[PDB]
RNA sequence: CCGUCGCCGGCAGUCGAGAGUGGACGGGAGCGGCGGGCCGGAGCCCCGCGGACGCUACGCCGCGACGAGUAGGAGGGCCGCU
RNA sequence: CGGGCCCGGGGGGCCACGCGCGCGUCCCGGGACGGCGGAGCGAGCGCACGGGGUCGGCGGCGACGUCGGCUACCCACCCGAC
């Protein structure tokens, strides 16, 4: 079987080489990107009280 | 009816002080003399239209002698407009200080 | 058949997570344990040709080339352009007024219909006005302009696909050697189809360009630059 | 004889795939581990500081033991002294950093070459970030691209690191067998810094690059990978 | 540039006979299949040793 | 209505010109085919900016289009018509050539027997 | 024995056309002309050429016998198919796969005899 | 992309039937999942008779690092002359 | 917004938690937790940030004037060059 040269991907751009390194990247990346859409949705409600 | 390209200057190719680069042109756009000005033009197809001896063909027409090399604007080259311009052969330099048209093809307005 | 069930959060990326999605599956009780054609016959020209024949179709081929070429691997990605995702940018709402920049038509001032399926722009000028019958035009050779007109409550025909504007073909049937010059078939002629269509378009568009002070005139002029105007500093 | 067949076949083809699936778990739940102790060590330096605040005291942090040297001075005319130390860093070119754990044994190599390397004290988005990105192994003498784990496993997996992640918390938190897994990294090839040096030729605390800027080695390490 | 030195690099081996019998490179295409298709290194030495020249190779009495 | 090769890639030159001789324009004794500068103040062989360039193999061409003919073909030469049935197998990827010193009445069973054996020719008009 | 008659003739022999780049051969029994060791129409214990016939009807399917190696008079039985072109290579498919009759030649007798009988068509201008 | 060096790298498995991180049996005792009338068990390919290329083994394929040079050394020359 | 798989006992979020019997430990007959026990594989669809590009996308032009190709052909300019 003829092993040629895998062309390597960032990991750091590419979801899914980082997923095949570090499959918890995916469980973080939900983490954080839910905890930000919280978080902004909290900021918008102090700024529609105090006006 | 109208001109419908923005004029600029062929000023030279990308160099150093004692070497240059032919396979990238630096153009003087009328107009701009900002690097923050520059954003507009920076994938907008360009060209260099002379005249020659011989007709040849013109796509959409009868054999005109009018002759066409075509290019893009690639990047900004310093502080004050000047961007430059990677062309399909390199500019002769005969073309230095002559008109290059720059077109609006391309857009993203 | 049901939904995804799993809102997307970004691209590649659901919103619940792997065992929160075991149970909005019911995977605890929905579990499961365990467990052409080639050739036909063909009946007997008889008599004592006896027995039918066992013809397949798919024969074997009469002559191979002398080398052949190897095969390619595969790609995971890249699809036919049927399928690729069709983008429209965002300054461009249906009923804008753009600027075509390149055709016969150069500097027109056309107004912007439905967005046509391979992502070309179906638009209009009205034919009254400038010209521009109902064509395609692409999408990176039009400036948008901010002056809209509203097209909602407007009845585009359903019969206006890519194929309706693609051009039509026909040389060359049963001809080999060039002398018989052939002056025919590269004279395009506008179809009855094709000419009330417009008619069909320009009845409900112009009741809503008369509307609006002057702008007939606007879509009457061509684009251009003079010696002031700079397309940097311009406002579309 | 052919039923057969197929049946154990099927079979070893399934108890791979059920020791694919273990061992996907096992580095899934060895990474949510890591970054819990990650947030052990970063919330803990910002109560001890504060804890000393309190009392009208100091905490004076650990000093550090990770450092990320580079090459910043290239190969000709190199005194043979300093020739030698930066080839024992596996610094043979301009731009090319490693890790080194600091002790007074390479502290005191380290001021011999001064006005060659650039270092001072990573963190731990930097090292994930050369990892990933620039991250080499030396798998028998070649130079092989991680692009998958069972090439670390494969080499470093009797130490106990099997994935990537394993293999940044053995840099970062410097473990025990901080050596071998140094080591398996081909050390790394930066490319110019963009944005410029800021004078080359002498010390960071004199205007230039030379030596230990500390932790702004991080805002270096951003426009250099 | 790089700060190594390149005169080490190319080492002197023997990686087939310099001979031109075809009884020696015949038997030499048999070892050469069972040093790589097998995890002996008894065919390991006989492959190099077939290699060798004859001043590398010296006679073996009987006694 | 040629025959076409098997594939055609596109070629790359690394280089199109020739490489002169250095001092081959200033003399007509120096003939213009390459010879290596040794001369110990020379300055082609010590690499000046602005000087003639010497050949090194930096310059070899990509070795799945080396020796292809502009028409994706490669060369063999022939001499008589049994010699051509060794290109009746290498149709598609070389083609013939008669050699310069075959005659006029044998070079025609040579262009006719290669073109009822699919085999192109690059010279089929050489005495006509 | 094979092998060791390809090591005397692997650079030496008169059937072999050496010139620009390329290397051929031109021993009867050779498909794809080429100096090799699997196509040498010479050597081995048993192998398959095919030519045109007689005339400009059809392909000679020449095979070599198990018995008379060194009876060079009586050591090929050659066999003349003119049919047409689909069942004349299921006939050489069948002299190599159903004899297990060096089975390695199958395909490049196939390549051959589609294009020596091409070679027999009325050509057109 | 070209070359060199290294991997004492790979390819004689042209094995479309080759297939093993051990396999067979052969009785001693049993399960599940199969054919229920609580009794019982091998498919040796084929409706297709068929399935690219290769391996001048001094060949072919892969992977990684590397490339200044006088004097001088050494190799290759399908460079050339008689 | 310390640690103890956020020790444990009682009274909205998250979980890469999810067969039964049989043993184990623990807790209050009941549970929870097991890395423990002698017994064979789920199937089919899709979608893809997934072992290096494709289109199952398109247009124009054409024999006595144009198309492409050319270098030890000539000339021109820019840069380099004793
Ligand atoms: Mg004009
Ligand atoms: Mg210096
Ligand atoms: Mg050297
Ligand atoms: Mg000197
Ligand atoms: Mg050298
Ligand atoms: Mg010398």
């Amino acid at each position: 079987k003829i092993h040629r040269r895998v062309l390597k991907k960032n990991p750091l751009k590419n979801l899914r080489i980082m997923l095949k390194l570090n499959p918890y990247a995916k469980t973080m990346r939900r983490n954080t990107i839910l905890r930000q859409a919280r978080n902004h949705k909290l900021r918008v409600d102090k700024a529609a009280a105090a006006a | 009816s109208g001109r419908l390209w923005s004029k600029a200057i062929f000023a030279g190719y990308k160099r150093g002080l004692r070497n240059q680069r032919e396979h990238t042109a630096l153009l003087k756009i009328e107009g701009v003399y900002a690097r923050d000005e520059t954003e507009f033009y920076l994938g907008k197809r360009c060209a260099y239209v002379y005249k020659a001896k011989n007709n040849t063909v013109t796509p959409g027409g009868k054999p005109n002698k009018t002759r066409v090399i075509w290019g893009k604007v690639t990047r900004a080259h310093g502080n004050s407009g000047m961007v430059r311009a990677k062309f399909r052969s390199n500019l002769p330099a005969k073309a230095i200080g002559h008109r290059i048209r720059v077109m609006l093809y391309p857009s993203r307005i | 058949p049901h939904c995804s069930r799993n809102p997307v959060l970004v691209r590649g990326i659901g919103r619940y997570s792997r065992s929160a999605m075991y149970s909005r599956k019911a995977m605890y009780k929905r579990k499961y344990s365990a467990a052409v054609l080639a050739t036909v016959t063909k009946p007997v020209g008889g008599d004592k040709n006896g027995g039918t024949r066992v013809v397949k179709l798919r024969k074997m081929p009469r002559y191979y080339p002398t080398e052949d070429v190897p095969r390619k691997l595969l790609s995971h990605g890249k699809k036919p352009f049927s399928q690729h995702v069709r983008k429209l940018r965002a300054s461009i709402t249906p009923g804008t007024i753009l600027i075509i920049l390149t055709g016969r038509h150069r500097g027109k001032r056309v107004v912007f219909l439905k967005q046509l399926a391979s992502g070309l722009l179906l638009v209009t000028g009205p034919l009254v006005l400038n010209r521009v019958p109902l064509r395609r035009t692409h999408q990176k050779f039009v400036i948008a302009t901010s002056t809209k007109i509203d097209i909602s409550n407007v009845k585009i025909p359903k019969h206006l696909t890519d194929a309706y504007f693609k051009k039509k073909k026909l040389r060359k049937p049963r001809h080999q050697e060039g002398e018989i010059f052939d002056t025919e078939k590269e004279k395009y002629e506008i179809t009855e189809q094709r000419k009330i269509d417009q008619k069909a378009v320009d009845s409900q568009i112009l009741p809503k360009i008369k509307a609006i002070p002057q702008l007939q005139g606007y879509l009457r002029s061509v684009f251009a630059l003079t010696n002031g105007i700079y397309p940097h500093k311009l406002v579309f | 004889n052919f039923a057969e067949l197929k049946i154990k076949r099927l079979r070893k083809k399934f108890a791979q795939k059920m020791l694919r699936k273990a061992r996907r778990k096992l580095i899934y739940e060895k990474a949510k581990h890591y970054h819990k102790e990650y947030r052990q060590m970063y919330r803990t330096e910002i109560r001890m500081a504060r804890m000393a605040r309190k009392a009208g005291n100091f905490y004076v942090p650990a000093e550090p033991k990770l450092a990320f040297v580079i090459r910043i001075r290239g190969i000709n005319g190199v005194s043979p002294k300093v020739r030698k130390v930066l080839q024992l860093l596996r610094l043979r070119q301009i731009f090319n950093g490693t890790f080194v754990k600091l002790n007074k044994a390479s502290i005191n190599m380290l001021r011999i070459v001064e006005p060659y390397i650039a270092w001072g004290y990573p963190n731990l988005k930097s090292v994930n970030e050369l990892i990933y990105k620039r991250g080499y192994g030396k798998i028998n003498k070649k130079r092989i691209a991680l692009t998958d784990n069972a090439l670390i496993a494969r080499s470093l997996g009797k130490y106990g690191i099997i994935c990537m992640e394993d293999l940044i918390h053995e840099i970062y938190t410097v473990g025990k067998r901080f050596k071998e897994a140094n080591n398996f990294l081909w050390p790394f090839k930066l490319s110019s810094p963009r944005g410029g040096m800021k004078k080359k030729t002498t010390h960071f605390v004199e205007g230039g690059d030379a030596g230990n800027r500390e932790d702004q080695i991080n805002r270096l390490i951003r426009r250099m990978n | 540039g790089v700060d190594i030195r390149h005169n080490k690099d190319r080492k002197v081996r023997r990686k087939e006979p310099k001979s031109q019998d075809i009884y020696l490179r015949l038997l030499v295409k048999l070892y050469r299949f069972l040093a790589r298709r097998t995890n002996s290194t008894f065919n390991q030495v006989v492959l190099k040793r077939l290699f060798m020249s004859r001043t590398n190779r010296p006679p073996l009495s009987l006694s | 209505a040629a025959l076409r090769p098997l594939v055609k890639p596109k070629i790359v030159k690394k280089r199109t010109k020739k490489f002169i001789r250095h001092q081959s324009d200033r003399y007509v004794k120096i003939k213009r085919n390459w010879r290596k500068p040794r001369g110990i103040d020379n300055r082609v062989r010590r690499r000046f900016k602005g000087q003639i360039l010497m050949p090194n193999i930096g310059y070899g061409s990509n070795k799945k289009t080396k020796h292809m003919l502009p028409s994706g073909f490669r060369k063999f030469l022939v001499h008589n018509v049994k010699e051509l049935e060794v290109l009746l197998m290498c149709n598609k990827s070389y083609c013939a050539e008669i050699a310069h010193n075959v005659s006029s009445k044998n070079r025609k069973a040579i262009v006719e027997r290669a073109a009822q054996l699919a085999i192109r020719v690059t010279n089929p008009n050489a005495r006509l | 024995s094979a092998h060791l008659q390809w090591m005397v003739v692997r650079n030496c022999s008169s059937f072999l056309i050496k010139r620009n780049k390329q290397t051929y051969s031109t021993e009867p029994n050779n498909l794809k002309a080429r100096n090799s060791f699997r196509y040498n129409g010479l050597i081995h214990r048993k192998t398959v050429g095919v030519e045109p016939a007689a005339d400009g009807k059809g392909v000679v399917v020449v095979i070599k016998r198990r018995s008379g190696q060194r009876k060079p008079a009586t050591s090929y039985v050659r066999t003349t198919i003119n049919k047409n072109a689909r069942a004349t290579l299921s006939s050489i498919r069948h002299m190599i796969r159903k004899n297990k009759y060096r089975p390695d030649l199958r395909m490049a007798a196939i390549r051959r005899a589609s294009a020596i009988l091409r070679s027999q068509k009325p050509v057109m201008v």
